[PDB]
């Protein structure tokens, strides 16, 4: 007869022992540059994610170089060295501690290096830590790093407290494409449609020379019909940003004519 | 606390990234993959998808692959129609597979983030669809590949020596282009193959029935079944074994069932009269493959056994021995040739229960 054996510790032992080899720079065949260089094993990295397989295949320059230069990160001198060390140790051990302050870089490293399970954990970590204080920041990460379940939950929170979100400075940090999407959204709760115009003017004023070009497209997204005709003539029309653009002048002109034609229809 | 730094990517910067990737894809298609940095090409494709420009990268990828396969690959295959067609098509097929692996590797982030989100085909499957539609199923190539593969199988059956490997590579290609399916292989190859095979086996049966005995014919059907299975194992796809064997069975057995069993001085009755045990076993084994096969054998045997039994009950101890000798003879045939089949046992019993009740 034949018997099957399974070493109970072999799985945990192999991972920890290869990680201790890496920390000692023993049997390392690849260098990861983010600056601080991280020596690692090609066999472990290629096993951790599908990303390292073509990088260390031989069909590209990096296999003949022995060193890989990881560039164009959210921060100028790359991510935090301790965070990169945690993500590299994760690729070996499968164990990682993620904090509220490191989650954005762990998610950036996990998403870029196609670490699906680590990206899922970051998404689940931000889901449990989701609140009105960090809803704008969490939505930006979920939209950026494709966390559809988290993006829906964070967006559904902003749509309800949009009147409070547009009051804080955090909303005015958002790039044009996100500002354009929130104005296009119909389920957002606002006390008045006139407040939406006042927030567009406040957003463009934050970076005048860099956000004046976006005012024309954002004004076209505004619901001029829902706003009162008194505010459209005394506050909307005399603005400097609306007076410059000829199409923005015709937009408020057609809006005033639309209010007069609708009032006579009754 | 939780931080986020989303940035707007300038339209001119997206175009420069795409121009770099477009050039890289074109260099991979030209087999000049050496000197290309994977990380920088992955990062460029990553930055495009990350900044929500995945549609431009996907549309662009579809354009560059289509431009290459129509303007370069289709022409190479079209210029080789009468000069090494299968060799040039398989070379174009291997060059496409090699290129698409590297292209899917560079656009790996798009393959896991964009194609999943926007319910569109992945880089490799898109490459297969473009190769399938613009090369393999174009028209002049589709008809010539169908003409080439069928002419080779038609020649091999006539005694000619053909490149079986070239057929296997073409069939493997048609299967993969089915996108984890046999739609392309079935439509382009299998359907006309079964059509031309049925026409060949129909004419094969006509010749064999006109000059060979029932025993030799049965041996020749078994030989044809084996020749067509061996052909599927070395040239075609494994899924063609059942449809080809069914066509062999339809054209050589099913359509000539009453003809084979009632063959004058060689059929079932002749085998029954001369006690040809082995031949009847071979007839049983061959006819058990097709529906109404054993039924035809039973009906032929029943007609003869009843005729013999009626003649036995009509024509003291010698009369009783005659029925016992007839019973012992057919009991031997049932065990030694008809594998003690329930249908044959019921027929032998049923016939005996008819003529023994008659007198
Ligand atoms: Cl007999």
């Amino acid at each position: 007869e034949a018997e099957d054996f399974e070493c109970s510790s072999h799985c945990s032992e192999l991972s920890w022992r290869q990680n201790e080899q890496r920390r000692q720079g023993l049997f390392c065949d690849i260098t990861l540059c983010f600056g601080r260089e991280f020596r690692a094993h090609r066999s472990v990295l290629a096993a951790a994610t599908e990303y390292f397989t073509p990088l260390l295949s031989g069909q590209f320059s990096e296999s003949r170089s022995g060193r890989v230069e990881m560039r164009k990160w959210s921060s100028e001198p790359g991510p935090e060295p301790d965070t990169v060390e945690a993500v590299i140790e994760y690729m070996y051990t499968g164990r990682i501690r993620v904090s509220t302050g490191s989650v954005h870089e762990v998610l950036e490293l996990a998403d870029r290096f196609l670490l699906i399970r680590l990206k899922e954990f970051c998404g689940e970590f931000l889901k449990k830590k989701l609140h009105l204080s960090n809803c704008v920041a969490i939505h930006s990460l979920a939209h950026m790093y494709t966390l559809s379940q988290l993006a829906l939950k964070a967006a559904d929170m902003i749509r309800r407290n949009f009147h409070k979100v547009i009051q804080d400075e955090e909303f005015y940090t958002l790039p044009f494409h996100l500002i354009r999407d929130w104005l296009s959204d119909l389920e957002i709760t606002v006390d008045s449609e006139e407040v939406l115009f006042e927030t567009v003017l406040k957003w463009v004023q934050r970076n005048a020379e860099e956000r004046e070009r976006y005012f024309e497209e954002l004004f076209k997204l505004l619901r001029l019909s829902q706003m009162k005709p008194t505010y459209l003539t005394r506050h909307v029309k005399p603005e400097r940003l609306v007076a410059n653009n000829e199409v923005c002048v015709k937009l408020v002109a057609d809006a005033v004519e639309r209010h007069a034609l609708r009032a006579e229809n009754i | 606390r939780i931080r986020a730094f989303p940035m707007t990517m300038d339209e001119k910067y997206v175009n420069s990234i795409w121009d770099l990737l477009k050039n890289a894809i074109q260099e991979i298609q030209r087999k000049n993959n050496s000197g290309l940095s994977f990380e920088e090409l992955y990062r460029n494709a990553y930055t495009m998808v990350l900044h929500k420009h995945g549609e431009k990268l996907y549309t662009g990828l579809r354009e560059v692959v289509t431009e290459h396969l129509i303007n370069k690959v289709r022409e190479d295959v079209l210029n080789s129609l009468n000069n090494n067609f299968l060799q040039t098509l398989n070379q174009a097929w291997n060059d496409h597979q090699t290129a698409m692996v590297m292209i899917r590797d560079i656009l790996m982030y798009m393959d896991r983030v964009y194609v999943q989100q926007n319910n569109v085909e992945n880089v490799y499957n898109l490459g297969l669809i473009i190769f399938r539609d613009q090369v393999v199923r174009y028209g002049c190539i589709r008809d010539h590949l169908r003409q080439t593969l069928l002419d080779m199988i038609a020649r091999e059956r006539k005694g000619e020596v053909v490149d079986r490997g070239a057929i296997r590579n073409a069939c493997q290609m048609l299967m993969i282009l089915g996108l984890e399916g046999r739609s392309v292989y079935e439509e382009d190859f299998e359907a006309p193959f079964l059509e031309m095979s049925a026409e060949f086996f129909q004419m094969e049966s006509q010749k064999f029935l006109a000059e060979n005995s029932a025993s030799v014919y049965i041996k020749k059907v078994e030989a044809r079944i084996n020749e067509e299975i061996e052909r599927v194992m070395h040239c075609l796809d494994k899924s063609t074994e059942e449809p080809i064997v069914k066509v062999v069975e339809r054209e050589l057995i099913s359509k000539h069932m009453k003809t084979i069993v009632e063959m004058e001085n060689s059929g079932l009755v002749h085998m029954l009269k001369n006690g040809k045990t082995e031949d009847l076993g071979c007839m049983y084994k061959l006819f058990s493959r097709v529906p109404n096969g054993l039924k035809t054998m039973c009906e032929c045997m029943s007609s003869y056994l009843r005729e013999q039994g009626k003649a036995l009950v009509s024509e003291p101890v010698d009369y009783r021995q005659g029925l016992d000798d007839l019973k012992s003879r057919f009991d031997r045939f049932l065990l030694e040739s008809f594998n003690n089949d329930r249908l044959f046992k019921q027929t032998i019993a049923g016939d005996f229960e008819y003529f023994l009740n008659l007198n």
